[PDB]
């Protein structure tokens, strides 16, 4: 080889130095997909994201003990979203924030869940699940105005786990509508996870300080139950 | 009690061992796309064990050879000739017990430090790990086997076989605990394992290690006492059973891999 | 010479 | 081209019944997972019913569970919706729609305000 | 009333059903049952160009038959000497959902884009020897799904909003948009003679569209469900369509109707790309599974299997010499493939 | 009114068009290919010294 074809290797191997300076902030980053319905509080988390700080995406980067995160919010898209969804077959984990004082949509919130824990190329994909607006739920169920139980018939034969930890002073009523629909997306969860992919429900309110340390933990907890199974371990 | 091993079965055993640990290195030689701190380090395992394997066999043909006539060598260079053989032997072996820690740190800075583990681990480091073993393996097994009859190498030699046992246990059991933890997690929502894995891999590194670093105990707790004497005439099956750890490392850690499984089915 | 040492 | 004759929707008094067909052509319709999705007025679109290739599953609202049945027949293409007690609130214009994809459980965009794979409709009143 | 627009609507789609009826005498299989068979075509992977880091979701070759451009969703596009495995550029993107990128008949700018719903266009030769954006073009209301040059200065573009636009780069702003479509517009293909181009999206049809007029002039409607890849035939008088329906169909745009349909009932999977040949006899197509099949396009035989990546495939192109075909898939690497006698 | 006025407008559009036979379509078809056969290198592979992806 001689002249431009050793220039040509030379530029080959600066870019090659680049590359390698550019897969360490890749593999150092963790990639999270925001996805929510338009009640759902996914924009009031994203401004609140900013204590640990016409386009068709948004993009939200923030750090937790020295680990950074980048979060990203769906823009102006159209509503069907089979195809562009197949970008995030490599994130972390998927945000999926419900509104759980919406009793008439819940429905449709869990058919948006049944769609993306079984297709096909999120099959590795982990859903970190923020049951939000818990205090519009609190109000709901105690004002007794709305009720549920015409919305889903088994409400009624549903009894509080003994999983449950109720907080100070929640009344068994608010507890069993909150554990009921818990449980309501856990049954989704756990009739095809076939051990690949888990999700990690979270009951939340708007104005939670700890949103970003539950996406830590998380994120750690995947990443853990993925090696321990890789390593047969788990 | 005394069990035959000295012809052909450890020549067999090694041949076997050498051809396990070369699909290892020569899947991982090829198929780029493996190269990593993980496979790095599993890589560098198979290698040592196949330079294990290789000098042993090499040491029983030579020996062989030199049975019943054949080839003939006069003493004085043949004794420095078993001297390099066994110090490339030892090298390997060293190195293979190093590597095994390495595995074992390296999945423990991936359940723990889950997050930071590429930026903690890196494939620079690794090489430069696997590097500084290596040093370390050949200075070390000169040094050993040049004052080999002083019983502080016998004993550091023990000493660093139970530092290492102890190190893999406490590294795997703390993994197993964590495993355990994530499984009541699941349970809670949903509503042994991990321990025949952990059980294999440090019953196999107990197992077919443990009794030679023994033999090496008793050569220096008690010389020339009866009682000793059946665990110092089996001398030979110790050096067999970590042949047969050389073959049985290759299934635990590296065609565990589906990926590998592929790449060696081909 | 031996197989291995310390026999 | 891929067409969804929705044709069986009428107006009934409260605790009637109605038995809404679609005529499914040009697709294997066997392959698809299917759907009815409805619209009351001013609401947008919601999911009522599922059933997959062989009947080997079927899913309904919580409101309609003991209501409506979804029956399917592989041999003429034909998706049905038998309706057995029938209540104001059930009025609405109700649509098949039909899966994106074949071999595939993941029923996306069939609510969507725009979606290819949905039938013209028609509409049930409940006086 | 709308009900009287509706039963025109039936009774002219029930005319053009009529009208393609009348024309289709004979299919393509009577005609070719005569022709000597293409045999086992099979492909070396002569080159794999790695080091990518994330999925590869996009590719273009040049005119020149020698560099690729490669678009991967850890946002960089690379440039490759596939004669050499030499990266001559490697750029580093806006943002890193890239599902879309084009190489310019010039060979001077390179554009992409994605689920920004932004087309980036680059210059590659500036006097001062660096990469830069020459143009952001902003005004699609969702993803990019495809875009193709026309000249130094004309790009087409396709957007999930179901529509097309023709762009001035100079000036940045539409020109013509195309609008009809009822689904995500997936893949464009562009005319050899640069007059006409078709696409397919999301629902069963694809539409051939006058760049110069603005209008569709055409719509087929074979498919069961969405065309997630499009590519005319070399005459440009016939195009393929690749759809999740696991088949491929050829469309003549002249006789207005489906020639043939490319199927196998061993393969169940989504079809993600699809190019002809230089002769156009061989069809390529890549799938869901980790894999691309070559048909012959005249016999709907499946000629040749080309079994390399580790996930799907995600793009797909020959030289415009004909020489290789570059492969893409979301195992990271670009694999090139050609035979030897 | 409504946009099923432009729909019906592209399908009188489309149904006036010209439209050969299918069997000149594909004759067409097979006419090009086997007047480019020589010239394809996927079909018809060129000798190893003159591929410029191995030697
Ligand atoms: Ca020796």
């Amino acid at each position: 080889l001689s002249a431009e074809d050793k220039a040509a290797v030379e530029r080959s191997k600066m870019i090659e130095k680049q590359l390698q300076k550019d897969k360490q902030v890749y593999r150092a980053t963790h990639r999270l997909l925001l996805l929510g319905a338009d009640n759902s509080g996914k924009s009031t988390i994203v401004k609140q994201m900013r204590i640990y700080h016409t386009s068709g995406i948004f993009e939200t980067k923030f750090q937790v003990d020295k680990v950074n995160f980048h979060m990203f919010d769906v823009g102006a898209q159209r509503d069907e979203r089979r195809k562009w969804i197949q970008c995030f077959n490599d994130v972390t984990a998927i945000i999926f924030v419900v509104d759980s004082s919406d009793y008439n949509r819940l429905q449709e919130a869990l058919n948006d869940f049944k769609s993306i824990w079984n297709n096909r190329w999120l099959r590795t994909i982990s859903v970190i699940l923020f049951l939000n607006k818990q205090d519009l739920l609190a109000e709901k169920v105690l004002a007794g105005k709305s009720k549920i139980e015409d919305y889903f018939p088994e409400f009624a034969r549903y009894t509080t786990p003994e999983d449950a930890t109720p907080e100070p002073g929640e009344d068994p009523r608010v507890t069993r509508a909150k554990y009921f629909i818990r449980d309501e997306f856990l049954r989704i969860s756990t009739a095809s996870g076939d051990g690949r992919h888990y999700c990690y429900p979270h009951f939340t309110c708007s104005v939670d300080t700890e949103n970003a340390r539950r996406i830590f933990n998380d994120c750690r907890d995947i990443i853990q139950r993925m090696h321990l199974r890789q390593y047969e371990l788990l | 009690l005394e069990v035959s091993i000295s012809d052909g079965l450890f020549l067999s055993l090694g041949l076997v061992s050498l051809v396990e640990n070369a699909l290892v290195v020569a899947t991982i030689a090829k198929n780029r796309n493996l190269h990593s701190p993980m496979y790095c380090f599993i890589c560098c395992l198979a290698l040592s064990d196949l330079l294990v394997s290789g000098s042993n066999v090499l040491e029983t043909a030579v020996i062989l050879l030199l049975e019943a006539g054949a080839l003939v060598a006069r003493a004085a260079v043949l004794q420095q000739l078993d001297n390099v053989i066994d110090v490339i032997t030892c090298s390997s072996m060293l190195s293979s017990l190093c590597f095994l820690g390495a595995i074992a740190v390296d999945r423990y800075i991936s359940i723990f430090y889950a997050l930071r583990y590429h930026s903690i681990v890196t494939l620079p480091r690794a090489r430069r790990a696997v590097a500084a073993i290596w040093v370390a393996s050949v200075v070390f097994s000169t040094l050993f086997i040049a004052y080999y009859d002083h019983v502080a190498v016998l004993l550091c030699l023990v000493v660093f076989f139970l530092a290492m046992l102890v190190l893999m246990a406490v590294l795997y059991v703390h993994m197993l605990a964590r495993a355990c933890q994530h499984a009541q997690g699941i349970a809670r929502l949903h509503k042994l394992k991990g321990a025949v894995t952990l059980t294999i891999l440090l019953g196999i590194f107990f197992l077919c290690w443990g009794p030679f670093f023994l033999h090496l105990t008793l050569i220096v707790l008690c010389p020339e006492h009866p009682t000793c004497g059946c665990i110092f005439k089996n001398f030979n099956l110790f050096l067999a059973l970590i042949i047969c750890n050389a073959i049985i490392d290759p299934l635990i850690y590296a065609f565990h891999s589906q990926e590998l499984r592929r790449t060696l089915k081909e | 010479l031996d197989h291995x040492r310390w026999k | 081209q891929v067409q969804l004759q929705e044709s069986g929707g009428g107006l009934v008094q409260p605790g009637g019944s109605l038995r809404l067909s679609c005529a499914a052509s040009g697709f294997t319709f066997s392959n698809y997972k299917m759907n009815w999705v409805r619209q009351a007025p001013g609401k947008g679109l919601e999911w009522v019913s599922d059933i997959s290739q062989s009947g080997a599953s079927i899913s309904y609202t919580g409101s309609v569970k003991g209501r409506f049945t979804i029956s399917r027949d592989n041999a003429k293409n034909t998706l049905y919706l038998q309706m057995n007690s029938l209540k104001p609130e059930d009025t609405a214009v109700y649509y098949c729609a039909r899966c994106p994809a074949p071999f595939t459980r993941d029923c996306f965009d069939v609510t969507s305000t725009t979606y290819a794979y949905r039938g013209q409709g028609t509409q049930v009143t409940v006086s | 009333e709308l009900d009287q627009l509706r039963q025109e609507a039936e009774q002219l789609k029930n005319q053009i059903r009529d009208a393609r009826k009348a024309c289709a005498d004979a299919t393509l299989s009577q005609i070719t049952n005569n022709i000597d068979p293409v045999g086992r075509i099979q492909m070396r992977t002569r080159r794999t160009l790695r080091g990518h880091l994330a999925k590869i979701y996009a590719m273009h070759w040049g005119t020149d038959s020698r560099l690729l451009v490669s678009a991967s969703q850890d946002g960089k596009l690379i440039i490759w000497d596939s004669y050499t495995t030499n990266k001559v550029h490697a750029i580093p993107l806006r943002s890193s959902w890239v599902m879309t990128c084009a190489y310019a008949p010039s060979g001077n700018y390179v554009a992409c884009g994605g689920l920004d719903n932004i087309c980036s266009i680059y210059n590659l030769k500036t006097r001062e020897g660096n990469v830069r954006v020459s143009r952001e073009l902003a005004g699609h209301t969702g993803y990019l799904s495809c875009c193709r040059f026309l000249d130094d200065n004309q790009i087409v573009t396709s957007s999930g909003d179901t529509t097309c636009a023709l762009w001035d780069i100079e000036t940045g702003q539409q020109t013509t948009t195309f609008t009809g479509h009822t689904g995500d517009v997936m893949s464009l293909s562009l005319a050899p003679d640069t007059r006409l181009f078709v696409s397919g999206a999301c629902d069963a049809s694809a539409k051939l569209w006058d760049v110069r007029e603005g209008m569709c002039r055409q719509t087929f409607t074979g498919h069961e469900s969405d065309i997630n890849a499009i590519c005319f035939f070399p005459n440009g008088n016939a195009f393929a369509t690749g759809s999740d329906d696991a088949t491929c169909r050829l469309f003549d745009l002249r006789a207005d109707q489906e020639l043939m349909t490319y199927s196998h009932d061993n393969i169940i999977c989504g079809i993600t790309s699809v190019s002809f040949s230089k002769s156009g006899r061989l069809l390529l197509a890549g799938y869901d599974d980790f894999n691309c099949n070559v048909w012959d396009a005249l016999k709907a035989d499946r000629a040749g299997v080309l079994a390399g990546h580790d996930n799907r495939v995600s793009c797909l192109g020959v030289t415009d010499d004909g020489m290789a075909v570059a492969t893409g898939s979301w195992d990271s690497f670009l694999k090139i493939w050609n035979g030897s006698s | 009114i409504a946009q099923a006025r432009k729909l019906v407008e592209q399908l009188k559009m489309e149904a006036n068009i010209d439209r050969i036979k299918v069997s000149k379509a594909a004759a067409d078809l097979m006419a090009y290919c086997e007047a480019h056969a020589k010239e394809d290198p996927l079909l018809t592979p060129v000798p190893a010294s003159e591929n410029p992806f191995r030697e």
